[PDB]
RNA sequence: GCAUUUGCCAAAGAUGUUUUCAUUAAUCAAGAACGAAAGUUAGGGGAUCAAAGACGAUCAGAUACCGUCGUAGUCUUAACUAUAAACUAUACCGACUCGGGAUCGGCUGGAAUAAAUGUCCAGUCGGCACCGUAUGAGAAAUCAAAGUCUUUGGGUUCUGGGGGAAG
RNA sequence: AUAGCGUAUAUUAAAGUUGUUGCAGUUAAAAAGCUCGUAGUUGAACUUCUGUUCAGGUUCAUUUCGAUUCGUCGUGUGAAACU
């Protein structure tokens, strides 16, 4: 708990991240904190930093950022994700319809080839995962506790439903991975408004 | 070839269930195995309905006239010559709370 | 009805390596059954193991990293001669380059090698590799 | 149009002469859909006396009916075998309207088929590794087959099509033994291949320590990949 | 009996794909640039094409439209899209946690955070 | 109860190696991190995972570990959790503050 | 195979046991207890249906499907008989391998109320199943066993070896 | 094929189509309608574990060395399973 850590987890909290549906893959056993009188699942949120932090450790990996690809289907990532793709200087799945064959078809006019996948809901952006599963490629998913974590390489454990979890994991995510790039200082405060990445109704 | 895992009969842990003779017809079926439906109709036509309702001596009837109540038990010949269970495909055979 | 409790250890060790567990928990044991991961261990395949004293039979937990393709017991446990050591060792194993029978012997339970090193023989347990 | 321009970034890192070895590509296991790739490694310049000579072989051509609308279409399935006769073998089919057709298809098939048999030895260790390291088994729909190692100059002992394949993957040393439905050309075909795939698959006492960490060839040549053709 | 062809939506697509800043809500001057732009064999097709891409010029005034990605207008529509105040609704020195995230907070301990108001 | 696992390590990997004291084996195939299987040619599902070593300032090293994993332990979905512990016992996990 | 009320008679599983015995167990040629329906023997009974039969109709022909009748039967005492697609067409005892809700019977905590042989929640033991899923199996249909099988051996009875002839 | 070579019949491999190794039995031939049960076959765990020292070989490894030679020998030192 630095001051950073604590903004950090007063950011996480504040955006709802920790909230998850009721189910429980038993395979997310391990992240779930509470469970409710309401049913409500709750994560815990050391996990979800912890696993952000990783995550930002596995992009900066990769020595060029157009082989990182965010992958999402729902309308609340499309605009948190394309913005991270923005600040990240990777590839974004625009359209929601993820063709299949796209991973998988040197063919296909979507074709991509990304050394890591990052997408926003295993259970919606499923067909992404098979693809990658085809291709021996890693990926870092965004995860609910209703999520199959069925080849995913990185869990963070998230709250996919809302806009603002979503946005500003997304945005945590590309403020590390910033600061690793030495695009910005480990002390500085990021002048970018999460709000960017919430969805416009 | 097995068609069902049921084999068309809901009946499990026991040998033996009471067979039930068909409405239409009058064979014996299984119970397990009959297609039963309960119907609950009116007796009447609708325009039936109106005519009847204008002379019905007591007014304090509201919905005053009876449904018909029947419980339906149908063999298998029977409930899908008369359309009551009809032909479906493989991966639909399998649904069980379909109606509207 | 338990039959052979080698064989019910083998078989539990043998689907855990197959489900890329990383440890087993293996009940109940025997000398026999000790003895046996005594001489696996020795031999390199599964790592430390415990054993955990219930008052009664006992439960002893196995770490596996990964190297047991299979693990089994043969039953009845037959007569193996010294003449009778190629058969078993052609049938049994997947080459002769590796692997091992255990048999009981007089002078203990011993890797069909330490058994043509001890020349002796006669009875088989099962065989690892 | 003889020159081959790449659709995969291996192939561009194959055709530009960067990935060094075959075996390489099989070890960082990329997947090979390109059947250029493999053709690179085998160089056509013909020199005789290589022992990498790559080989192509077509095994079976069958007439496959179809009964559509009235009339019955035939086509042409064919199998294919490639290999050269130092470790590297391949197995592929297709079906066409045309018999080279097919034949041609199921040679590029067989290329993007392309698998690493491991070579072992029998008894004491002295040269070439004449055979399997261990017992190992293809299964193929209802057919299986039973490959073990056999000791110095025992030579193949298999059944005529299972004895292509093997030679093909240039173990000079076999036993084998094989169940199921035999004559069902394509699953015994399949079958051997698979054993022979399997050979790799297996882990042997020798492969027990810690492996050699690399960086992928991606990674490492990431710099080539991303400046414009 | 009016429905319009694979030909005719293709060239549509393309034609405002490439050429959208040069084209109009009028039909005779959409045909008349077609007629430059590109090669069409008929009169009567290229007026159908012309027809159908002033269509999509009106359905593309009103918004999205599928099958044509116009990178420029859509970035433009991005930019467009941001507005942020100044206060965002993130307030790190005042945030409220429900009775269960304190007892998750309890459990790693975090509890008492600095700025944080219980519900 | 680490030391066998541990142990498995202490000695490098090594192909055939005949009398005469040579490499026969054409390729050393990598071997998951976690089950400890062998990585095929044919794999289609094993991963290569680089991760980026990190100094005091944030700033990355180019310093990277590579965790391999091999198709059966991602599509059990066992690698997120394999992954973080091996990154447990290579010290690299949890991430310091 | 078993479905109305109540009373009686003996019996049973599961659960609950910091009760007792202490290997007393598994499977099983011999040998035995059961065993739908139909059928048989000796008495009863006889309402319904209803083989045989008598008739109507239908039909080229109907000794059939349809209709009106109708005997044995159907029910019951004592007895025989031993057979079915007697069907999950899937032997029994024992391990071990995925996930998820629900269900019937015990138990253990917890919660609400109108305070109970009732609700709800969380455990768990045993049942009948189901829904996903297998980088497990299979010729497939499919199968959480039909998996842990050429990487072939936990224990034990039974059965098969091209088709007919022929039970 | 060859001074031999056809054919018929029994028998051997082919046959994992007799199966101990080694087969099948939901639907291809195949689990007995069902229980009890004697012969038969089959049977849970525990007992001098272990440690310390000596020697003899037998193996192993080799940044110990040697001698000679087309490879054995001697020697190390430690390391094993022994006896
Ligand atoms: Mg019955
Ligand atoms: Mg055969
Ligand atoms: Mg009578
Ligand atoms: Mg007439
Ligand atoms: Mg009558
Ligand atoms: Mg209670
Ligand atoms: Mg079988
Ligand atoms: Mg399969
Ligand atoms: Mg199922
Ligand atoms: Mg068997
Ligand atoms: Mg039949
Ligand atoms: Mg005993
Ligand atoms: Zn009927």
């Amino acid at each position: 708990a630095t001051q950073r850590k604590q903004d950090d987890i007063k950011r996480l909290l504040a955006s709802n991240c920790h909230q998850a549906t009721i189910n429980l893959n038993n395979q997310m056993k391990r992240y779930i904190s509470h469970k409710g009188v309401n049913g409500i699942h709750y994560i815990n949120i050391e996990e979800t930093w912890q696993k952000i932090k990783l995550a930002a450790r596995v992009i900066a990996a990769v020595q060029h950022p157009e082989d990182v690809m965010v992958v999402c289907s729902r309308i609340y990532g499309q605009r948190a994700a394309i913005k991270f793709a923005g600040y990240t200087h990777c590839k974004s799945t625009s359209s929601s319809r993820w063709t299949p064959g796209t991973l998988t078809n040197y063919q296909t006019l979507k074709y991509e080839e990304p050394r890591v996948l990052i997408v926003t809901d295993p259970r919606s952006d499923f067909q992404a995962i098979k693809e990658a599963s085809y291709v021996n490629i890693p990926v870092i998913a965004l995860c609910d506790s209703d999520s199959p974590l069925a080849y995913v390489d990185v869990v963070i454990p998230c709250n996919n439903r809302s806009t603002e979890s979503i946005s500003m994991i997304y945005w945590m995510i590309a403020r590390e991975v910033k600061i690793l790039r030495g695009e910005l200082s480990k002390d500085e405060e990021w002048e970018v408004m999460v709000d960017l990445f919430y969805h416009k109704t | 070839p097995v068609k069902r895992r049921n084999a068309g009969r809901s009946q499990k842990n026991r040998g033996h269930t009471r067979t039930v003779p068909c409405t239409n017809c009058g064979r014996q079926v299984a119970k397990d195995k009959a297609v039963k439906r309960y119907t609950v109709r009116d007796m009447v036509d609708p325009s039936s309905k109106r005519d009847i309702q204008q002379k019905l001596a007591f007014e304090n009837e509201k919905q005053g006239i009876p449904k018909l109540y029947v419980k339906l038990q149908y063999c298998i010949s029977c409930a899908i010559h008369s359309r009551v269970v009809r032909v479906r495909c493989a991966e639909d055979r399998r649904i069980r709370r379909p109606p509207i | 009805v338990k039959v052979n409790i080698l064989a019910e250890c083998l078989k539990d060790l043998v689907n855990a390596e197959k489900m890329g567990k990383k440890q087993v928990l293996l009940r109940p044991v025997s000398k026999v059954v000790l003895k046996f991961l005594r001489i696996m261990q020795k031999n390199g395949y599964i790592g430390e193991f415990e054993v955990i004293d219930d008052h009664r039979s006992k439960k002893v937990v196995v770490e596996l990293i990964g190297r047991i393709n299979k693990c089994g017991v043969i039953s009845p446990r037959y007569d193996v001669p010294l003449a009778d050591f190629e058969k078993w060792t052609n049938n049994i194993l997947p080459s002769r380059q590796f692997g091992n029978v255990v048999l009981t012997t007089t002078y203990g339970i011993l890797t069909h090698e330490e058994c043509r090193k001890r020349h002796t023989g006669g009875k088989i347990l099962g065989f690892f590799y | 149009k003889n020159d081959w321009q790449p659709q995969t970034k291996l192939g561009r890192l194959v055709k530009y002469g960067k990935i060094s070895s075959l075996d390489e590509i099989f070890k960082y296991s990329i997947p090979i859909k390109e059947p250029e790739i493999i053709d690179h490694f085998y160089p056509k310049n013909k020199d005789v006396q290589a022992e990498h000579k790559l080989m192509e072989e077509v095994l079976q051509i069958t007439p496959v009916q179809k009964q559509t609308q009235a009339g019955q279409r035939t086509r042409f399935k064919g199998f294919v075998v490639v290999g050269d006769s130092n470790g590297h073998i391949g197995l592929g089919w297709k079906v066409a309207k045309e018999v080279q057709g097919a034949i041609k298809g199921a040679i590029t098939h067989a290329k993007l088929n392309m698998v690493p048999v491991r070579k072992g030895y029998w008894g004491n260790k002295i040269a070439n590794a004449h055979t399997i390291p261990q017992k190992i088994t293809g299964k193929s729909g209802s057919v299986r087959i039973r490959l073990v190692p056999a000791p110095r100059g025992t030579g193949i002992v298999a059944a005529p099509i299972p004895k292509k394949v093997l030679q093909f993957a240039g173990v000079q040393d076999i036993y084998t033994s094989s169940q199921g439905c035999t004559r069902t050309r394509g699953n015994f075909l399949k079958a051997t291949y698979y054993a022979l795939a399997n050979t790799y698959r297996y882990l042997t006492p020798d492969f027990w320590g810690k492996p050699e960490d690399n960086e992928l060839p991606f990674e490492t040549f990431s710099e080539f990949l991303h400046t414009k053709a | 009996g009016r429905v319009r062809t694979k030909t005719v939506k293709r060239a549509a697509k393309s034609l405002i794909e490439h050429y959208y800043s040069k084209l109009t809500n009028d039909f005779h001057f959409n045909k008349k640039i077609l007629s430059e732009v590109a090669q069409v064999p008929s009169k009567r097709l290229r007026n159908k094409i012309a027809g159908f891409a002033t269509h999509l010029m009106k359905r593309i005034q009103k918004g999205p439209v599928r099958g044509i990605s116009l990178k420029v207008q859509e970035e433009e529509r991005e930019r467009r899209l941001d507005y942020v105040p100044e206060k965002s609704i993130i307030d790190i020195e005042k945030v409220t946690i429900d009775n269960e995230t304190k007892e998750m907070l309890k459990k790693l301990g975090y509890q008492n955070i600095p700025g944080l108001v219980s519900a | 109860m680490n030391s066998g696992r541990a142990n498995q390590r202490s000695k490098p990997m090594t192909g055939l190696i005949n009398d005469k004291k040579e490499k026969i084996d054409a390729y050393l195939p990598r071997k998951c991190d976690w089950s400890n299987k062998l990585i095929f040619s044919n794999d289609q599902s094993s991963v290569q995972i680089a991760i980026a070593e990190v100094g005091e300032n944030g700033q990355a090293t180019g310093s990277k570990t590579n965790v391999v994993l091999c198709g059966s332990v991602r599509s059990k979905g066992e690698a997120h959790i394999a992954l973080e512990n091996i990154l447990r016992e290579r010290g690299l996990y949890p991430i310091q503050e």
